[PDB]
């Protein structure tokens, strides 16, 4: 029974710039012409 | 008083957890949500009227 130094004590990931894009949901809007005649 | 001293204190300074005010993140605005439809009911009803 002899004491001894058996206690040995010993003691940022990826920084960066980020840009986040979402999935576009707006419906595509274009111009439509409708020709027609009215007979009354 | 130059004989010096002994700093036997084992430092255990644990920084407090900083406060965080969570944002109310909004991905799509209400305008995009209303514009994300092939058919709009208000337009159809207005044209019928």
């Amino acid at each position: 029974i002899r004491f001894e130094r058996n206690i040995v004590c010993t003691s940022d990931l990826d920084e960066g710039i980020m840009v986040v894009y979402k999935r576009n949901i707006v419906a595509h809007t274009f111009k439509v012409r409708v020709y027609q005649k009215v007979l009354t | 008083s130059s004989i010096s001293t002994v700093d036997s204190m084992i430092a255990l300074d644990i920084d407090p957890l900083e406060n965080t005010d969570f944002r109310v993140l909004e991905l799509y605005s209400q305008k995009e949500l209303r514009s994300s439809n092939v058919f709009d009911l208000e337009e159809i009803m207005r044209e019928f009227n």
